[PDB]
């Protein structure tokens, strides 16, 4: 029980921990995206004037 | 034939004034205004609040 319990609450912590930094990369990889997206309408607003 | 010729020349000099000399009054417009880039800076918020 007590060892059950040690690695109920390590896997609890460890789970916990991977959630948080795999939806904290979620966000960083969404705001990634946008930035490249809004850099590539500016790449066609850029060519539509220069032809 | 030079005072045919003068009055056509004087009566365009006004015309070209008005025309040109006043394009002087104005002609930055043209200049764009700042556009500026943000370089991954302006990142600094979550999804907490988003109708204001």
């Amino acid at each position: 029980l007590k060892d059950a319990q040690e690695k109920l609450e390590l896997a609890e912590k460890k789970a916990t921990d991977a959630e948080a930094d795999v939806a904290s990369l979620n966000r960083r990889i969404q705001l990634v995206e946008e930035e490249l997206d809004r850099a590539q309408e500016r790449l066609a607003t850029a060519l539509q004037k220069l032809e | 034939l030079g005072t045919r010729a003068k009055e056509s020349l004087d009566l365009r000099a006004h015309l070209k004034q008005v025309k040109k000399e006043d394009i002087e009054k104005e002609n930055r417009e043209v200049g764009d205004w700042r556009k500026n880039i943000d370089a991954l800076s302006g990142m600094e918020g979550r999804k907490k609040k988003f109708e204001g």
